[PDB]
């Protein structure tokens, strides 16, 4: 009991510290130094603080800089990776095999040019040919391209 | 179109009977059907047309 | 012994920097030989910061205590006036203030705003041509250097008689006649300020940048006493105006009228002269042809048998070449070709013997030479078109 | 020796420099030691440092530094810079409280930089290419042996030629010499394409060019390798606002690039096209280009060689004749022999063999050349 009213009280104290900004790393420095963009304006090169291993702050990640001084003192949550925003975006419906019906034989070509080059890329090598690695679909509007690609 | 570029080509042709059927069966499975549809007279009722 | 000198080598360098310096580059830092650390402490405590504003008006301009309106750029407006250290009249109505934060009125007057792009065309380093190293073109040499060095040398010979030197040329010719090689022999030779810039650099995304960009490269080029400017393929921008139905061409028209008022309108040009290198002077519009702003237009026409000769002369200087050159029957042998197509014969026979695996060229390697760069590459050529053009 | 003796007439006065260099150091009363002075940097540098545009030069000690927000402060520049490196439009570290230039940036290349070199060498050789024998030589006149063996043309007293274009019809191995270039030598690799020198806004293609070529220099030696140049010309794109004359504008752009007024540093410059025809002849000049070398279709010998190359690694059936490919009197390719190759291979995997057959080669003849 006496040291939840003790964080209470040093609590009211503790609130009135300036608020830390947050910024994304573009790109570490050497002897601890870490370019940072600040949301929303402003890049500056900041001092990692003595609690943070700098080999722990990759580019493209937030990280929490003290109000004065910046001094990057904690790594925040990743921010949401650029390609998952971009699909976000996008919105290309997720689909499956069982959800495309009617284009079987398209369904194993794709998966032979597809799906063998990454999963098994020693039955080509055997072979003694390169992976494939362009695929064109032909077919009027709606007729699964987009689905069978989307699955694959 | 130069032979040399697009490993493959696949052609995706407008459903046959079956294939529209089959599409008709996977679209429909998400809805309350009444006990017996003939879902391949409604496919047969729809020629020419797109998933 | 040897590895072990070496290694000593090395370790003695290690030392050295260890103790004097080693890697400082990630941030654009300095080797710590000019460290004035001490001086830098005084400028960090005795020189305090200046925004740049610029002096919109000046209430009460009497010798009344006047009072001047600063516009900080994006940052906010203010009545303020001078430091007692700055002269009323070393500020102007449109000179950039630079006054201090806290009261804002330590003012330093501060030059015109120049964009980076345009001051990034200044010709520092000088081309490693000379007039020597042009061939063939000697009556266009002498009228380039009269327009552009005679009176930024010798001014005298012309206030004497009270002549107005032509102040504009325009070198025109086929794809490969020493356009800009004499550009580059002008700009070696040059003691004054040359300021290069290409059509293609006056094209730029937003409306009235164009113009933007040519009314700041005129006025630096007016804040520096003597100055030549080069356009090198004027055709980029400088084309004939026309009405069309959808507008094409508008912003490019306007940031070439930009040129032709900057060269001559409503006001004394200053002593700037300007070259225009160009392969197409038929686009060119009338207005920028006027020979108010191209006094002295030059063409570099094809070169002549003598031209020719003497091209090869200059390419074949420094070659290998064997006893019997025959430079001349190589000039008869390919007429109507360009000093680039001659330099690349030379090239084409320095090669040619180098396959061979010889040290000397000879004459049968010049004329494979020249069956493959005038006859071979005779479909590739560009003179027949550019004639015309 | 008298290298030896040049060695240790280096080592005995760098061992004066040290003996001098630490009585200095000591001497001095307690202050300035290197790791003194470097602390007093960081005092003086301040904690954060903020990243701002260098406007203008006005002299030593004197700048102004646009900041992110777009002040325009007339500051102060150091002595801790190196007052070099420092051009209109560089990015330089700014003292948070007064706003001094304490340092420079820019020290990371931009993903277009990052995109245009090539940081790997292409797997493809020399001796993956077979029957361009001439063209190989030319090319490697003017690419590799320039950089080898500069020797030759510095005595012979020519120098290389400065660009080559690759022309020839869809598929011949203009882009393989490309690529076995990137392979075997030692200049950065720089890929671009025609159609992706067509920029959007107008003054992008430009100024692109103009950006491709001063990373080429920065990373000189280089080669720059311009694939389907045409690409610029033939195709039409409604994203191009300015259109054909924007068009004309970037190839004007090439033009001076490729042989203007500014002295280019050392970048060889490789062009591969198959529509030549359209090219504007003041771009193939032979100052901006000469060794204009075709690449004709391979005969009947270049064709076994390009079968032998791309079938070795082929478990070929002791019945495949790679003689009836040939014998197949079109305008056969080395790309289409690949093709035919590959296609071959994937009906094999298809049909569940690791041996490759007759009739699977014939389907694959049918399938891909499709005569
Ligand atoms: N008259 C000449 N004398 C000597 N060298 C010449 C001459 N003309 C051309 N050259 C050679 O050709 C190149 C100079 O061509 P330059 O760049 O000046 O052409 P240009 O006329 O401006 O053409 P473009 O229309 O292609 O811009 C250099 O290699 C120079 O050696
Ligand atoms: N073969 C198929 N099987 C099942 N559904 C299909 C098929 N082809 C198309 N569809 C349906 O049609 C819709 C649009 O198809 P889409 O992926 O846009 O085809 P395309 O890429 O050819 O335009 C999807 O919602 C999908 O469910
Ligand atoms: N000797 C050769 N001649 C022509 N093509 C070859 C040769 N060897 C391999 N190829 C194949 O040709 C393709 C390259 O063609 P490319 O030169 O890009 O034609 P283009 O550039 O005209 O489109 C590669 O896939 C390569 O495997
Ligand atoms: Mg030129
Ligand atoms: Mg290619």
């Amino acid at each position: 009991l006496n040291a939840k009213v003790r964080l209470l009280r040093e609590e009211l104290q503790l609130l009135q510290e300036q608020g830390s900004y947050v910024g994304e790393v573009v790109r570490a420095m050497d002897k601890k130094k870490v370019l940072v963009k600040v949301h929303p304006e402003g890049k500056f090169v900041v001092d990692v603080d003595k609690n943070i291993d700098i080999n722990d702050v990759t580019p493209n990640c937030r990280v929490a800089l003290r109000n004065d001084s910046y001094t990057l003192h904690k790594i925040l949550p990743n921010k949401v990776d650029p390609l998952v925003s971009l699909m976000m975006v996008e919105k290309v419906p997720d689909s499956t095999y069982e959800m495309i019906g009617g284009l079987d034989k398209q369904i194993k070509e794709i998966k032979e040019v597809i799906e063998l080059p990454v999963k098994h890329p020693e039955l080509f090598e055997a072979l003694g040919i390169a992976q494939p690695k362009g695929v064109l679909l032909y077919g009027p509007p709606g007729t699964g391209k987009t689905l069978l690609a989307r699955a694959v | 179109l130069r032979p040399g570029r697009i490993d493959r080509k696949i052609e995706f042709p407008p459903p046959n009977e079956e294939a529209r059927l089959d599409i008709l069966k996977i679209h429909s499975r998400k809805m309350n059907l009444t006990r017996g549809i003939n879902l391949r007279k409604i496919a047969e009722l729809m020629p020419g047309a797109s998933g | 012994q040897i590895k072990q000198v070496e290694d000593d080598i090395q370790q003695l360098l290690k030392k050295i920097n260890e103790l004097t310096g080693i890697k400082e580059s990630d941030t654009g830092l300095a080797p710590p030989a000019l460290w004035d650390l001490a001086a830098d402490k005084q400028t960090l405590q005795s020189e305090q910061p200046l925004q740049v504003a610029r002096c919109t008006k000046i209430i009460n301009a009497d010798s009344e205590d006047p009072k001047y309106i600063i516009n900080v750029k994006q940052f906010a407006k203010f009545v303020v006036d001078l430091s007692d250290q700055v002269a009323p009249t070393d500020i102007e109505e449109g000179m950039r203030v630079g006054v201090d934060r806290n009261k804002y009125q330590i003012h330093i007057p501060l030059p015109p705003k120049i964009d980076p792009t345009v001051t990034m065309m200044q010709v520092e380093e000088k081309p490693d041509v000379t007039y020597s190293d042009v061939g063939g073109c000697k009556e266009q040499i002498e009228k380039l250097r009269e327009v552009v060095e005679t009176p930024l040398l010798h001014p005298e010979r012309f206030v004497n008689l009270g002549i107005e030197p032509p102040k504009g040329v325009l070198l025109f010719g086929p794809p490969g006649t020493g356009k800009t090689l004499c550009a580059r022999a002008v700009a070696n030779r040059t003691d004054a300020c040359f300021i290069r810039v290409i059509g293609s650099e006056l094209v730029q995304k937003y409306v009235g940048e164009g113009a933007r960009m040519v009314r700041e490269l005129f006025e630096m080029a007016r804040t520096k006493k003597a100055c030549l400017i080069f356009f090198d393929e004027i055709d980029a921008i400088g084309g004939a105006r026309f009405d069309d139905g959808a507008g094409g061409d508008n912003e490019v028209q306007r940031t070439m009228l930009e040129l032709i008022n900057q060269l001559d309108g409503f006001d004394p040009r200053g002593n700037i002269k300007v070259l225009m290198a160009t392969n197409r002077p038929d686009t060119l519009d009338p207005a920028l042809m006027r020979p108010g702003r191209l006094d002295r237009k030059i063409e570099f026409s094809l070169p002549d048998l003598e031209g020719r000769t003497h091209i090869f002369k200059i390419h074949a200087r420094s070659m290998s070449v064997e006893r019997d050159i025959r430079f001349e029957l190589l000039a008869r042998l390919c007429p109507n070709s360009t000093g680039a197509e001659i330099r690349s014969v030379c090239t084409e026979a320095g090669m040619f013997a180098i396959r061979a695996r010889r040290k000397i060229a000879t004459e049968k390697d010049f004329l494979e030479a020249v069956n493959k760069v005038i006859k071979s590459y005779a479909k590739f050529s560009a003179t027949p078109r550019y004639m015309t053009y | 020796r008298l290298k030896l003796l040049k060695l240790e007439r280096i080592k005995d006065y760098l061992l004066m420099e040290e003996e001098f260099i630490r009585n200095q150091e000591q001497m001095k009363p307690l202050e300035e030691k290197q790791e003194e002075e470097r602390s007093k940097v960081d005092d003086l540098r301040g904690t954060p440092m903020s990243v701002g545009t260098l406007e203008e030069i006005i002299d030593d000690n004197h700048a102004i530094v646009s900041t992110s927000v777009g002040s325009e402060h007339y500051v102060s520049i150091l002595s801790f810079v190196d007052k070099d490196l420092l051009e209109p439009g560089c990015s330089v570290l700014l003292n948070h409280k007064v706003h001094a230039v304490i340092g420079v940036l820019m020290d990371d290349t931009d993903p277009l930089v990052t995109v245009m070199k090539v940081e790997k060498a292409p797997q493809e050789t020399y001796a993956d290419i077979g029957g361009l024998d001439n063209q190989i030589q030319e090319i490697k006149e003017s690419v590799e042996l320039p950089l080898t063996h500069p020797e030759y043309y510095e005595e012979m007293g020519i120098k290389p030629p400065k660009g080559v274009i690759l022309y020839g019809p869809p598929g011949t191995g203009k882009t393989l010499l490309a690529k076995a270039v990137a392979n075997q030598t030692s200049a950065t690799f720089l890929r671009v394409v025609g159609s992706e020198l067509i920029q959007k806004y107008l003054g992008d293609g430009p100024k692109l060019v103009r950006e491709l070529f001063r990373v080429a220099e920065e990373h000189a030696p280089s080669i720059v390798f311009i694939d389907e140049i045409d690409a610029i010309g033939t195709k039409r794109y409604d994203s191009n606002s300015g259109g054909e004359r924007e068009i004309q504008r970037t190839m004007l752009e090439l033009l001076n690039q490729l042989d203007g007024f500014d002295s280019r540093g050392d970048v060889k410059v490789i062009m591969a096209t198959n529509r030549i025809e359209t090219l504007d002849p003041a771009l193939i000049r032979p100052g901006r280009i000469d060794r204009k070398i075709e690449f004709p279709l391979p005969d009947e010998k270049t064709k076994k060689r390009i079968f032998q190359i791309h079938t070795s690694r082929m478990t070929l059936a002791d019945d495949v004749t790679l003689d009836d490919l040939i014998m197949a009197k079109d305008d056969l390719s080395g790309a289409d022999i690949k093709a035919i190759c590959t296609e071959a291979g994937l009906m094999a995997l298809r049909e569940r063999r690791m041996k490759v057959t007759n009739e699977d080669f014939k389907k694959s003849k049918e399938n891909v050349l499709y005569k």
